[PDB]
Order: structure tokens, then C-alpha cells, then sequence
RNA sequence: GGAAAACUUAAAAGAACUUUGGAAAAAGAGUGAAAAGAGCUUGAAAGAGUAAUAUGUGAACGGAUAAUUUAUAAGAAAAAU
RNA sequence: AUAAACAUACUUUGAAUCGGCCAAGUCUGGUAAGCAGGACUGGCGAUGCGGGAUGAACCGAACGUCGAGAUAAAGUGCCAAA
RNA sequence: AAAAUGAAGACAUUUUAACGAGUAAGGAAACGAAAUGGCGUAAGGACAACAAAAGUAGUAAAGAUUUAAAGUAAUUUAGAU
């Protein structure tokens, strides 16, 4: 119908050389090449929507989502920190995450 | 009298102690769970204490883009804000967009630079009563079963009032057709094309 | 009214090397070895019980239902928590017969006291009934 | 000794068993593994071919030093043998169980080997005289064999 | 010099007749409150067998975090005037 | 001048211990040694954590269970956060 | 540690502040504001339905196998077989 989101790549969690903090996930929004273009996205919704091959004998949804918020910039290359309701699965590394346009501030 | 903790209950002729009151002097009580009182109902003109502060770009007659919800990507015209709920009362004129007279919170919309103005829209009704009258409610809990068919008959019985309050849309539709390419723009969907970076887009 | 019961660690503190050896049970024992990996708090294996893991004093020893536990062996035992039916809950002992369990259950309903073994040692009313 | 499993329908099944059978458990564990699920009208034919060395019994689990054979192609097992003593003992339990189905009134042509299990029995020790005045153990490996044949029919689940 | 080894049931009522088998035994049948069936009160761990389910490129196992599957598991009251 | 009241002064009873090792804007014997022995201090022993790829001693800093934030040594082509 | 209250509540009271690494080693019991706090095995003396039939038990004890709950832990508790 229409595209109302910008794809972001789940690069990985906030980490160090030999540590990992899955509370915060790092995202690379498409088209953001510097930390000065991040102020717009600080606070926008982010959704990790995935597909699960459920059986017809069940009632669980076949398309489930985990939502979260962009909270702060991370580095000088337009990388952001996102905190979700549940920590992202490491199986979803490098997949696409929808960066919505709400909560709007215009 | 009985202690504050003592709530006597009936015994089905089971063994009871000598100190427990018998059934002939015990009257049962209904379990009470509702303590907090509901919201007060006031006049139809005074603004609610819990009223938002709309953005300065959101003014009556402007065109908004709905970027979330069922009508995501559609366009609407902001008439006025519901003083009893704080949510905008918009109409994406049904003859063009198909968006009915509905209520949306201001956080899910983008205020464009397009301005249709349109005064004398005759919004005398279309208040919190109207939105509470055309809302579809569930089947409660004690109303037997009444499955499926309860909701279907609701739409038919509330359809006529929905059309009746569409006297608001008659003025805007004529004004919308005045601006060239505006009727096509309003009737279409808002989409993010290639090179459309949201931090670069301006409305 | 019921507060949020918060536990700082929901897992189990298993004895070191219990997974590898079956003679070593899973009940926790502090390692006293002079070269033990766990007792020196190596990265990866530094999980030992501490007083800091203790739960909040307000919500300690509290069942998920929101009440504490009070074992009962007869009907007269229930009379010690009739004033505190909103704070305690009856828990019939594991040796109480089925005949005595009904008398405790019937009286508990009369005294408005919850019972955590309300469906315990019941008769065969699951099949052919 | 009791049976590991009971039949779904007793009237559609027949049983036979043997206790403290003087046959190697490791060899019989593979013969009973090969004939599991095949019809009794076919197992009696497979067992005879093992006796005359025309069909292999793959040694899937106890394959230490067992030699490769030409009949072990397609079974995902490169090793096999022809245990004769183990096959004959099963051939006598199959005859006993089948003759019980006739007594019940069951139809032989529909019977399959639904359940067959081998368990470790109690060993009997002997003396093996070694060098430097040592004596070791010379112990048998008996086993219990249980068998349950059921009438195979198609099931339905609406 | 110098051991090991206790226990069926209340009562042997210690299966007893048929079919298969050379026989031992097996399947029925019966006794008993219950096979507790004599290698007999209960029957743990080590080791196996069967069934169900799941996983896989030079070890295996454990911990933190999520996803999937399964299981557990929170309710019958009810607004303004 | 500064600091010090859970300060200060202790009394009694007693455990373990006296195989040590390392660094150095230090020294003596030795050609020299990851050799042998000393003065002052700080460490390992008794000690995990972040960094130096890996390391008992080096650098930062010493640890009740966590949430969020600025930081330390040191890093910002990929493994690897920048 | 200091203030407040104190015959019995209860969670070993209320408030404030600082503190919490560790081998050998020490901190026996009791001590109301308690001079560390506790879990477990067996045996002995008492207590255990307060109206004269007073802990549980053939309407199923102890033991065993598991499923869940409480405790930082030692462990305890309950369901099913």
C-alpha cells in the first residue's frame, strides 16, 4: 500500500571487546550518515517484525513484533541505541528493523 | 457485634462449632471489588482538566498525514480538538479519502503546510456524545452468550447517524476540488520513495 | 492490594562440578579449594550465593497468591488464622487423610480461609464420575 | 520378569517370552532389532536366511572388530554378521507366540512384530587359568527376550 | 588364619487343567486384599533395553540474554447524576 | 598548620606463620644469567575485573544484588564497541 | 554506630549515615534493643483439638521416583505414582 518506515539493520548489542550488554541494541538507520542527523530519530518508534511458521491447529499469530524506542546516538557515523520491550534475539543480527515516523514532533 | 474481620457465610448443614452463628441469623453479602470511583461528567463546553497542548503547527483547516493506525498513510482535515478527550477530530472527507469522522491522538499525525481553511463548517454536534454514540461496544459479561451477531447488528443500527453527521463534509469537499491536483493528492496514499529521508523531508 | 514480589535471581545455585560428576550432588557447597575456579571468581564462573541476593523483607516468604503459608493438621488449627484470613493461607499437611481433609476444607470455607491443597487427595471423581 | 509394554488391545495381541536364555545378549540385541516391525509371516523367512547366511544382521551398536560384508549395503551400517544361535531362539518364541494367536482366534496373516525387547540377565561365572598363578572370570551373557504380536490394521482420526 | 549369608502371605490357599514345545518354559485359566510367584516386604544409584521427543563438520558439559514449542497459571464484578 | 569520639589507652586468652617470589631513574660477587645475596617502597602469595592477542607480579582500579549515566588505562580499516 | 520506642506487634522493632574483595586463622550456647545468624541426622525429657476423648495415620505411615512453590544458601513445603 505505502511505505511509512525506514529500514534499520540490527548490527548488534552494545558491547566491548570481550563483553556484551543485550539491554541496548545498536541500529543503523538507512540514510543517516552522521550523528548530526540523529536528533530527528531520537524518540521514534522501532519495530522488529518477524514471521513464525505456525500450524493451523494453533491460534498464535504468524507475524509477531517487538517494539522499542531510539534513545541516543552512538558514535559519529549515525548509529543509534534502541531499547525494546524484550531483548532482541541474536538470531536476528543483520536483519531489517522498521523505524517508524511516530511519536511525531512536527 | 461481629468483629471487623468476621464475615459470616452460610453452612450447607455441615458441622459448625458452637460459637459460630447458625444459618437462620446469617444474611449473605455480595462480594465488593470496585473501590475507585469513575470519572465525573461535566458540561459539554468546559474543557477538561486533562487537556493536551497541541503543537503550534496544528491549526484548524490544516491537512494532516496519519502515519499510524488503521488509516496509516492517509490524509485528513483537522477541524477541532475534542475538549473532553484531547484527541483531534479530523475528517479525510469521505467522498475523497474514505476516512470517516474519527478521533486520533496528535502524536500519530504530521501537520503539513497545506491549509484548506474552511470556516462555517457547522460542527454544532460531532462532540464527545457523538463519538460515544457511534462507538461499538462489546457484549458485557452476563448477557447470556450473544456471540458474533451482536456486533454485526450494531453497525446497521448506528449507520444512519454516521451519515447524518456527514453534513460536515459537504463544505470541505467543494473547497478541496478548487486547488488543482489537490483532490488527486488528497485521495492518494503518502509514501516514502527513494531518497526520501525523514530528517530531510519538510512539510 | 498486593505488592510486586521481586526476585533478584530466579535460577538455582548449583554445586560446582555437579554437572560433570554424579557423586557430586546439586546442593550448594562453597568451594574451599586452594585453586578452585569458582571461589576465585573467574570470569564465566563467578556465581556464588551472597546476602545481596536476598529478596525484599516486605515481600519475603510470600506465595504468588499474595499470602503466606500456615500448615494445618486439624480443624482447630484453622482457628489460629481466622483473624488473619487476608494474610495467611491454610496448607494441609502431607499425612492428613482424605476424610479429615474434607472437614478442614469445609470449615475453611466457613471461616473464609484459603486452602492451597483444595484439590488434594481427592477421590476418583475424574473418570466415571 | 515383567513385560516392558502392554498391548493397546489385549484381544488383538499375543505374547511370548523367555527368561535366562543361554544366548549372547550382544548378538541377540541385534537380531531382535532387525525384525522389529516386520510381519511375522516375513520375520520367519528373514530369520531362516540368517541361518543359511543369505541375509545380514547389521551390528549397528556392537561393531568393534566386526568385519564388513557385501550384504550390508543400504542399511547405513558397514558391518554385519549371521548369528545362528540367537536367530533360532527367536524362531522358537515366534512359533510360541503365533500358536497362542491361533488359540485366541487371531488371524495369522495380519500379525506384525510390534514389540520385541532384550534385557540383560544374571551371568554365570567360570575359571580361566592364566600365567603366574592368576585366575580370571569366564562369564556367560544370558538375556531375557519378550515378544508381542498385534493385528495390524489402519487407524482413523476423522 | 578365618569369613559371607536376616524378611513371601494373616493363612501355602506354593499356581495344576488345556494348547505350543524334546524339555526347561510360554500363553491362557485359577488362588489370594494385593503376585507379594518362591532369585518372593519396599526396591535407590552405577550399567542396559523399549517407547516418546529433540540435536549434530576434530571433545562434551555449565552461565548471561532473547526467539520457538510445551507446561504451569490471573476474573465476575459493574459509571456519572 | 592539618586531621582525629564507633577517637584514644589498653588488659586477658589464643590461632596461624617465620621455604617466599616480583618490579625498580638501586647496590655487592660474577663474563653474564629467568644466577646468588642485600637498603627503601609497592605488589603477587591471599586477587578477581577493564587493557597489553595469550602472561602471579606490568597499566587502570581492588569486588553485596541491580537500573541509568558520565569516566580510567587505552583504543576508533575488518575480526572489534568507537 | 547513634538517636526513638518498647510486654510481645514482628520480619530479630522505627529512622539516619557510613560501610560489604580475601588464603592460613578467629568469631562455643544464652544475653529486648540481644557479645555473628542459621539448616540438617539420630536418641532422651516435656509441649501439640483446652468444654471430659486433645498431633498425623488402612478415607493409607515411613521409604522411593518425579512436578511445582518458599529460602541468598544450607534445606524446607505440597501434588501425582
Amino acid at each position: 500500500k505505502c511505505r511509512l518506515h525506514v529500514n534499520a539493520v540490527f548490527m548488534g548489542f552494545q558491547r566491548a571487546q570481550r563483553n556484551q550488554y543485550p539491554n541496548v541494541a545498536l541500529l543503523q538507520i538507512s540514510g543517516v550518515n552522521t550523528k548530526e542527523d540523529t536528533p530527528f530519530y531520537i524518540g521514534k518508534r522501532v519495530a522488529y517484525v518477524y514471521k513464525v511458521n505456525v500450524k493451523k491447529g494453533s491460534n498464535k499469530p504468524a507475524i509477531r513484533a517487538i517494539f522499542g524506542k531510539i534513545v541516543a546516538p552512538h558514535g559519529n557515523h549515525g548509529v543509534v541505541k534502541a531499547r525494546f520491550l524484550h531483548n532482541l534475539p541474536p538470531k536476528a543480527m543483520g536483519q531489517n528493523l522498521k523505524v517508524f515516523l511516530y511519536p511525531s514532533n512536527i | 457485634s461481629a468483629p471487623q474481620w468476621f464475615v459470616p457465610v452460610k453452612a450447607g448443614d455441615a458441622k459448625v462449632p458452637a460459637y459460630y452463628p447458625t444459618d437462620d441469623m446469617i444474611q449473605e453479602q455480595k462480594k465488593k471489588l470496585r473501590t475507585r470511583k469513575g470519572a465525573k461528567i461535566t458540561a459539554l463546553d468546559k474543557p477538561a482538566w486533562n487537556l493536551e497542548k497541541l503543537r503550534k503547527s496544528i491549526v484548524p483547516g490544516a491537512i494532516l498525514i496519519i502515519v499510524a493506525g488503521k488509516y496509516a498513510g492517509k490524509k485528513v482535515v483537522f477541524l477541532k480538538q475534542c475538549i473532553k478527550s484531547g484527541a483531534l477530530i479530523v475528517t479525510g472527507p469521505f467522498k475523497i479519502n474514505g476516512v470517516p469522522l474519527m478521533r486520533i491522538n496528535q502524536r500519530y499525525v504530521i501537520a503539513t503546510s497545506q491549509k484548506v481553511d474552511v470556516s462555517k463548517v457547522d460542527t454544532t454536534g460531532v462532540d464527545v456524545k457523538f463519538f460515544k454514540k457511534i462507538a461499538i461496544k462489546k457484549a458485557a459479561f452476563g448477557k447470556t452468550v450473544e456471540e458474533d451477531f451482536a456486533k454485526k447488528q450494531y453497525e446497521a443500527k448506528k449507520a444512519l447517524i454516521v451519515e447524518k453527521q456527514k453534513q460536515v463534509d459537504e463544505s470541505i469537499v467543494a473547497e478541496i476540488k478548487k486547488v488543482p491536483y489537490l483532490k488527486e493528492y488528497m485521495a492518494s496514499y503518502f509514501t516514502l520513495k527513494n531518497g526520501d529521508h525523514p530528517h530531510l523531508l519538510k512539510f | 492490594i498486593k505488592p510486586k514480589i521481586v526476585k533478584k535471581y530466579t535460577g538455582h545455585f548449583k554445586r560446582f562440578d555437579s554437572n560433570r560428576f554424579l557423586r557430586v550432588k546439586a546442593s550448594w557447597r562453597v568451594p574451599r579449594g586452594i585453586d578452585n575456579r569458582l571461589r576465585r571468581k573467574f570470569k564465566g564462573t563467578n556465581l556464588l550465593p551472597k546476602i545481596g541476593y536476598g529478596s525484599a523483607k516486605a515481600t519475603r516468604n510470600m506465595l504468588p497468591c499474595g499470602l503466606y503459608k500456615f500448615p494445618v493438621r486439624n480443624t482447630t488449627d484453622l482457628e489460629m488464622i481466622m483473624m488473619q484470613n487476608r494474610k495467611y493461607a491454610a496448607e494441609i499437611s502431607h499425612a492428613v487423610s482424605a476424610k479429615k481433609r474434607q472437614e478442614i476444607i469445609q470449615r475453611a470455607k466457613i471461616l473464609n480461609i484459603r486452602v492451597l491443597n483444595a484439590d488434594a487427595r481427592i477421590k476418583k471423581q475424574e473418570v466415571a464420575q | 520378569v515383567k513385560y516392558c509394554a502392554k498391548p493397546v488391545n489385549v484381544a488383538k495381541a499375543a505374547q511370548a517370552r523367555g527368561d535366562n536364555l543361554k544366548v549372547h545378549f550382544k548378538n541377540t540385541y541385534e537380531t531382535a532389532d532387525a525384525i522389529r516391525g516386520m510381519k511375522v509371516a516375513r520375520a520367519q523367512e528373514f530369520l531362516k536366511n540368517v541361518i543359511i547366511k543369505k541375509e545380514i544382521v547389521p551390528f549397528r551398536k556392537h561393531n568393534g572388530g566386526v568385519g564388513r560384508k557385501a550384504q550390508c549395503k543400504g542399511l547405513n551400517c558397514a558391518f554385519g554378521r549371521w548369528p545362528v544361535k540367537s536367530a533360532q531362539f527367536i524362531l522358537k518364541l515366534l512359533k510360541n507366540a503365533v500358536d497362542n494367536a491361533k488359540a485366541k482366534g487371531l488371524n495369522t496373516a495380519l500379525l506384525t512384530v510390534s514389540h520385541i525387547a532384550v534385557q540383560e540377565a544374571r551371568s554365570s561365572r567360570r575359571r580361566l587359568y592364566r600365567a603366574h598363578g592368576s585366575i580370571n572370570s569366564f562369564s556367560s551373557s544370558p538375556c531375557h527376550i519378550e515378544l508381542i504380536l498385534t493385528e495390524k490394521e489402519k487407524k482413523v482420526a476423522k
